[PDB]
RNA sequence: CUGACUGCGAGGCCUGCAAGCCGAGCAGGGGCGAAAGCCGGGCCUAGUGAACCGGUGGUCCCGUGUGGAAGGGCCAUCGA
RNA sequence: UGGCUCUUGGUCGCGCCUGCGUAGGAUAGGUGGGAGCCUGUGAACCCCCGCCUCCGGGUGGGGGGGAGGCGCCGGUGAAAUACCACCCUGGCGCGGCUGGGGGCCUAACCCUCGGAUGGGGGGACAGCGCUUGGCGGGCAGUUUGACUGGGGCGGUCGCC
RNA sequence: CAGGCUCUGGCGACUGUUUACCAAAAACACAGCUCUCUGCGAACUCGUAAGAGGAGGUAUAGGGAGCGACGCUUGCCCGG
RNA sequence: GGCGGGACCUAAGGUGAAGCCGAAAGGCGUAGCCGAAGGGCAGCCGGUUAAUAUUCCGGCCCUUCCCGCAGGUGCGAUGG
RNA sequence: GGAGGCGUAGGGAAACCGAGUCCGAACAGGGCGUCUAGUCCGCGGCCGUGGACCCGAAACCGGGCGAGCUAGCCCUGGCCAGGGUGAAGCUGGGGUGAGACCCAGUGGAGGCCCGAACCGGUGGGGGAUGCAAACCCCUCGGAUGAGCUGGGGCUAGGAG
RNA sequence: CCCCGUGGUUCGUGGAGCCAUGGGGGAAUCUGGGCGGACCACCGCCUAAGGCUAAGUACUCCGGGUGACCGAUAGCGCACC
RNA sequence: GAGCCGGUAGCGGGCGUGGAUCCCUGGAUGUCCGAAUGGGGGAACCCGGCCGGCGGGAACGCCGGUCACCGCGCUUUUUGCGCGGGGGGAACCUGGGGAACUGAAACAUCUCAGUACCCAGAGGAGAGGAAAGAGAAAUCGACUCCCUGAGUAGCGGCGAGCGAAAGGGGACCAGCCUAAACCGUCCGGCUUGUCCGGGCGGGGUCGUGGGGCCCUCGGACACCGAAUCCCCAGCCUAGCC
RNA sequence: CGCGGGGUGGAGCAGCCUGGUAGCUCGUCGGGCUCAUAACCCGAAGGUCGUCGGUUCAAAUCCGGCCCCCGCAACCA
RNA sequence: UGGGAGAGGGUGGUGGAAUUCCCGGAGUAGCGGUGAAAUGCGCAGAUACCGGGAGGAACGCCGAUGGCGAAGGCAGCCAC
């Protein structure tokens, strides 16, 4: 998965490997790999109650800048689910 | 990562300044315990209230304690008491003095602020001092008669 | 003394293709001999390998809008 | 993917410094500037210490001290010793930069506990993401020539 | 309705299991022997993963390998 | 209504709120739910039809529920 | 409907030059090329790319359907006439310092024995376009066990 | 944007750009920034990291039209429950 | 505009010029299943909650309505209310994933091929679409589709094969909205500030660069105009001379 | 082909780094000694230090090239 | 009845010394071993020495021409 402000579906693509010289000649044999996103678990406070993201690496600060829009923000009463959705 | 620190930290530094530490360090750390805060460019912008606010805040108290010390310096306070040769008969305190010149003439000041301690019990004119700011005294006059 | 020369090549052997093989004579320039003349390796018939891929030197060429560079072609030569 | 702390290698400029075969007075690392110069910007000599070590000298701090203390040269040798300029071998100190090594921590992360906005254990390790090399019939696709008195074994394959 | 018996050798200890449909054996399985991995979120197995088995078991336990009741016994060679 | 099945129960297993994972389809799974020749559960003898019968009829016997009633008691649950 | 296509110029890798041009210093030689020739449509012969005369594998690959047969396991039931042998333990008595142990009686163990059901299928005969795509008759092995069996359920294609 | 791993393109590592992005470092706002096939300069092109958009095009379950299409072993598997 | 009660006669009994049968249009009724949706399940069976009704009807049964789940908005929370989704569709379409045979007269790059197939999604279409384009022309001017360019350029165990664009000729032709600068508003945060950010509205939409705020212009009457809304022409859904 | 390590007596090694030292083990010959080999003890011959060359006062030493061995990863139309 | 001696026996516990091993500290070219020497052990850091730990076996001096028991046989230390 990567279902997060990321959005990283993981494709797949191929990894090759390769013998040669390369100033002199080359040649191959291929195959195929899925590549997956480095996705991190991010949990955070966030006003009341707690709240976990299964993020990627790279938009890590992205999740943190979003908790600070959510100062601006007016929530409360057990919201575990819904905060997440109500949370942009 | 920039951060702005709420809070007299040993290593970072005191209130109100921003240093960039480590990522982790901030992200698991200080901003989660509440010690500093992700320094975006919202943040950067209340803390120049936070400056200017308590800056023009501070120079316009002294502004102001600028008008008490041009006339509290140029003015004697003529205090209208009982004596008997030397020392007087009622007894002024700090309260006799910011009460008579309230009325004498309307400047509005506390016997809290005006640096004396003594209950005057003699007579004669002194110079006292009374302090609106902490880095702009004045010297007010004294008379008790 | 370095013809184990460069630019060439009328004609012809051989032969399915490709490959192989002989070579007069021309031009440049050079060796030997007085000269005629001979020398484009070894008396001759085995001592070897299409092409692709790339290497090294060289060069009238190409060079992605333009100068230039990368890269490539061309002559030389290398790795079965 | 974080806090602290001890430690250690690389490295750039700069500060200070070790480098003694004889001869020549000697213990002249290189080439040269240069006979003038160091000293009250207090010296020769003494007394304490860090350090290099060829076993003898050198060099920095501090104190006694009070007016001297070096040198070319002739000499001898490969060259010369006032002070000075740069640099080489190796070293010490500074900060930048970057990496290795060890220990403690707690908060990421994981485990766990009559549910916990918590307590306990592990802990920047592990797990996972990308990249690196390696091992790897567990699995996959596939090769395994031809002539040949049948094939296989044997012999042969081009050229004279 | 209702064992023919005896002696002697080979293999496998034994009851068991198998090639439905040409092989029931001397084959496999076995108790017991030995080696080896595994300190638990175990090793190993299935799964991309979540997870599950292992096991609500903990080295007198679990995984793998070989040998095959019991008796006597198991020699020398790490050069590859 | 009385035998067998359901308006009862649970087993492996299935399903599956919660929750977890997976490129999609889907995969795992607590609770509950589903799932039986198992647990719980009130009919015995005889007669009669061309063909059905503890089912219709006879005799004797029984269970559940609702309503009302007399009497007794802290009654009451998916919870112990 | 002239976009476009073939043709009216060739040589050279190209720059380029052009009835010529390339190698080369060449006014040598030689390779290629000028001396003019075509296009468009129909039809026919042959070739290319298509399944490409017609019929035929063993295979391979994707997705899906099956454990009502067969194998193992999970769940809950059921079945196994009769006869034989006679372990432990137990009781009594003997024995010893006590005991070991011995004897008798009791007792009812066992992948025990014999033998139906039940399961299976050793040896022979038949059967062989069969009663039957595995049967029949005789015979034979197991038969309280690692036993047989009903119903409920799980596991599958490089997978079980 | 740069680098590592790859897809698309005529592009199979190749002088490999451009477009896309899995990992890492990580910016600016017109004195900005991509591009015209490595890379530099010069000259020109174009404004990324939000979204929408008729028509011309695809197909034929369905209705119709037509046939140098078949005429029951043909023609859909089936003219016929 | 004369017959009719399907195929389908017969048995039996009726209907129609007070204009049936029959053809079209709209409406009614539409058991149970199936996305199935109150709950269960081995489709067409089984049981149930609540409101209302029928029957002596309290038991029991029947009838009518109603009760699945997920998304967005409304609900300041829970409980409710509204809008929508689910599933099917010959072929077609985009996206996510993606073979092998076969060919190379072996085979592993390459080929088949982004083919077959799987999955999700859309609709009468889809996709794509106004330039961070193309490419050498101080040229073109969204996208799509046809011809051509061209079996060219080029790609390739330079093998087998693979194979594009610019441009030109045609079809059709359409260009818009927004984010951010800037101004106003309602809410809670709080470190309480001339602010933070949420929503809302005004503003703004670009390549000779455009927009914003300020200054001058007179700055508006005007002009452009729907891919939306209303009407109608025509047109398909029976027929008639 | 690119990288780095060395060649030292009949043989190997320390000297190399950061030049002033040919030394070590065994063999071998003679001497001591023993029953005897050996241990062990004394002395001795043999090295242009692989080569050519350069800097220096002196080069095995530091350095350039040349010959060879050994090691290293890689490469093969 | 009362006293004594003893390594008599069995059980539970326990003490120091030393050996080897492992950890840590320091330190360098040799250690070890025989008649001699080698094999072996050590520049990956041995031997020697210092600190901490683990484990097993046997009990110095007292101890003797000693004691004890049927014989075999019996020894640090405490209790039963
Ligand atoms: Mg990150
Ligand atoms: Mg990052
Ligand atoms: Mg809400
Ligand atoms: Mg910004
Ligand atoms: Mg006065
Ligand atoms: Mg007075
Ligand atoms: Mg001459
Ligand atoms: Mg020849
Ligand atoms: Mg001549
Ligand atoms: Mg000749
Ligand atoms: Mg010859
Ligand atoms: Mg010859
Ligand atoms: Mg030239
Ligand atoms: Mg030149
Ligand atoms: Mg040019
Ligand atoms: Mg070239
Ligand atoms: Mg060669
Ligand atoms: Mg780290
Ligand atoms: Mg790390
Ligand atoms: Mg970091
Ligand atoms: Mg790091
Ligand atoms: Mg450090
Ligand atoms: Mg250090
Ligand atoms: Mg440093
Ligand atoms: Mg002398
Ligand atoms: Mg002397
Ligand atoms: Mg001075
Ligand atoms: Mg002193
Ligand atoms: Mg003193
Ligand atoms: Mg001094
Ligand atoms: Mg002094
Ligand atoms: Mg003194
Ligand atoms: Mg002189
Ligand atoms: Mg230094
Ligand atoms: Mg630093
Ligand atoms: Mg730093
Ligand atoms: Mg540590
Ligand atoms: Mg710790
Ligand atoms: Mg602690
Ligand atoms: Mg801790
Ligand atoms: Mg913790
Ligand atoms: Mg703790
Ligand atoms: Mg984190
Ligand atoms: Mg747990
Ligand atoms: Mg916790
Ligand atoms: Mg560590
Ligand atoms: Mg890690
Ligand atoms: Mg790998
Ligand atoms: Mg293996
Ligand atoms: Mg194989
Ligand atoms: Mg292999
Ligand atoms: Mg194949
Ligand atoms: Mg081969
Ligand atoms: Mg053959
Ligand atoms: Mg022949
Ligand atoms: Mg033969
Ligand atoms: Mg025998
Ligand atoms: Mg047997
Ligand atoms: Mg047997
Ligand atoms: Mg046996
Ligand atoms: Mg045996
Ligand atoms: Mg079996
Ligand atoms: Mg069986
Ligand atoms: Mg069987
Ligand atoms: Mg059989
Ligand atoms: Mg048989
Ligand atoms: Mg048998
Ligand atoms: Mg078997
Ligand atoms: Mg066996
Ligand atoms: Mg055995
Ligand atoms: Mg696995
Ligand atoms: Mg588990
Ligand atoms: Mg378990
Ligand atoms: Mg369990
Ligand atoms: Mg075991
Ligand atoms: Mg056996
Ligand atoms: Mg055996
Ligand atoms: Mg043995
Ligand atoms: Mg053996
Ligand atoms: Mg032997
Ligand atoms: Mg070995
Ligand atoms: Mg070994
Ligand atoms: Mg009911
Ligand atoms: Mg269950
Ligand atoms: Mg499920
Ligand atoms: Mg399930
Ligand atoms: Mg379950
Ligand atoms: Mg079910
Ligand atoms: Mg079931
Ligand atoms: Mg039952
Ligand atoms: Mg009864
Ligand atoms: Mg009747
Ligand atoms: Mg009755
Ligand atoms: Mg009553
Ligand atoms: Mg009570
Ligand atoms: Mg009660
Ligand atoms: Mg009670
Ligand atoms: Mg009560
Ligand atoms: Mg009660
Ligand atoms: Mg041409
Ligand atoms: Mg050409
Ligand atoms: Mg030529
Ligand atoms: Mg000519
Ligand atoms: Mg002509
Ligand atoms: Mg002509
Ligand atoms: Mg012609
Ligand atoms: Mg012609
Ligand atoms: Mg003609
Ligand atoms: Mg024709
Ligand atoms: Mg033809
Ligand atoms: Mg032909
Ligand atoms: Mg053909
Ligand atoms: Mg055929
Ligand atoms: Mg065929
Ligand atoms: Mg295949
Ligand atoms: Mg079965
Ligand atoms: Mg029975
Ligand atoms: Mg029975
Ligand atoms: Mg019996
Ligand atoms: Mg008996
Ligand atoms: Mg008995
Ligand atoms: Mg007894
Ligand atoms: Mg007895
Ligand atoms: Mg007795
Ligand atoms: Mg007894
Ligand atoms: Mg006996
Ligand atoms: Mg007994
Ligand atoms: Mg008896
Ligand atoms: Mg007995
Ligand atoms: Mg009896
Ligand atoms: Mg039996
Ligand atoms: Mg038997
Ligand atoms: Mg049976
Ligand atoms: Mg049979
Ligand atoms: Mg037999
Ligand atoms: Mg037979
Ligand atoms: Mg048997
Ligand atoms: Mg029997
Ligand atoms: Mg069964
Ligand atoms: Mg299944
Ligand atoms: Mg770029
Ligand atoms: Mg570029
Ligand atoms: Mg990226
Ligand atoms: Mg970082
Ligand atoms: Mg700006
Ligand atoms: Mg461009
Ligand atoms: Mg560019
Ligand atoms: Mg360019
Ligand atoms: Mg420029
Ligand atoms: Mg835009
Ligand atoms: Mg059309
Ligand atoms: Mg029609
Ligand atoms: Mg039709
Ligand atoms: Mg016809
Ligand atoms: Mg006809
Ligand atoms: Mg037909
Ligand atoms: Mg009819
Ligand atoms: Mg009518
Ligand atoms: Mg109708
Ligand atoms: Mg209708
Ligand atoms: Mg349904
Ligand atoms: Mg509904
Ligand atoms: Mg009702
Ligand atoms: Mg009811
Ligand atoms: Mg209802
Ligand atoms: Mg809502
Ligand atoms: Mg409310
Ligand atoms: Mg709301
Ligand atoms: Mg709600
Ligand atoms: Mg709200
Ligand atoms: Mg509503
Ligand atoms: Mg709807
Ligand atoms: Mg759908
Ligand atoms: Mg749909
Ligand atoms: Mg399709
Ligand atoms: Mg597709
Ligand atoms: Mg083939
Ligand atoms: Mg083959
Ligand atoms: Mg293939
Ligand atoms: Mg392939
Ligand atoms: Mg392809
Ligand atoms: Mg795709
Ligand atoms: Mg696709
Ligand atoms: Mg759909
Ligand atoms: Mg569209
Ligand atoms: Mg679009
Ligand atoms: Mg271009
Ligand atoms: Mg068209
Ligand atoms: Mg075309
Ligand atoms: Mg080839
Ligand atoms: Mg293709
Ligand atoms: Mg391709
Ligand atoms: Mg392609
Ligand atoms: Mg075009
Ligand atoms: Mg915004
Ligand atoms: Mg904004
Ligand atoms: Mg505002
Ligand atoms: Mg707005
Ligand atoms: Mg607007
Ligand atoms: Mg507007
Ligand atoms: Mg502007
Ligand atoms: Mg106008
Ligand atoms: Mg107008
Ligand atoms: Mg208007
Ligand atoms: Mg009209
Ligand atoms: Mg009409
Ligand atoms: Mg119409
Ligand atoms: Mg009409
Ligand atoms: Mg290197
Ligand atoms: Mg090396
Ligand atoms: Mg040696
Ligand atoms: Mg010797
Ligand atoms: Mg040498
Ligand atoms: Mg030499
Ligand atoms: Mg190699
Ligand atoms: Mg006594
Ligand atoms: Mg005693
Ligand atoms: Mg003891
Ligand atoms: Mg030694
Ligand atoms: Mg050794
Ligand atoms: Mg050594
Ligand atoms: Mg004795």
């Amino acid at each position: 998965s990567g279902k997060r402000p990321i959005v990283a579906n993981s494709i797949q693509r191929r990894g090759k490997a390769k013998r040669e010289g390369g100033v002199g000649k080359k040649t191959t044999g291929i195959s195929k790999r899925r590549q997956y996103p480095n996705l991190q678990k991010v949990r955070v406070r966030v006003a009341g109650q707690e709240i976990t993201f299964r993020v990627a690496a790279s938009h890590i600060p992205k999740v943190y800048e979003l908790v600070e829009r959510a100062k601006g923000l007016r929530l409360e009463g057990l919201s575990p689910k819904e905060i997440k959705k109500e949370l942009l | 990562m920039k951060v702005i620190l709420l809070e007299p930290l040993e290593n970072l530094g005191d209130v109100g300044q921003v240093v960039d530490v480590k990522p982790g360090y901030a992200r698991n750390y200080l901003l989660p315990r509440g010690l500093a805060v992700l320094a975006t460019e919202s943040n950067l912008k209340a803390l120049e209230a936070r400056i200017r606010a308590q800056a023009k805040r501070l120079a316009e108290r002294k502004a102001e304690a600028e008008r008490l010390k041009e006339i509290l310096e140029n003015l004697t306070l003529t205090i209208p008491v009982r004596a008997g040769e030397t020392k007087i008969y009622g007894s002024v305190t700090a309260k006799d003095i910011a009460e008579a010149l309230s009325r004498q003439h309307g400047i509005t000041i506390d016997p809290k602020r005006l640096a004396l301690e003594k209950p005057i019990k003699e007579l004669g004119e002194y110079v006292l001092t009374y302090k609106p700011h902490p880095e702009v005294p004045i010297q007010l006059k004294v008379s008790v008669v």
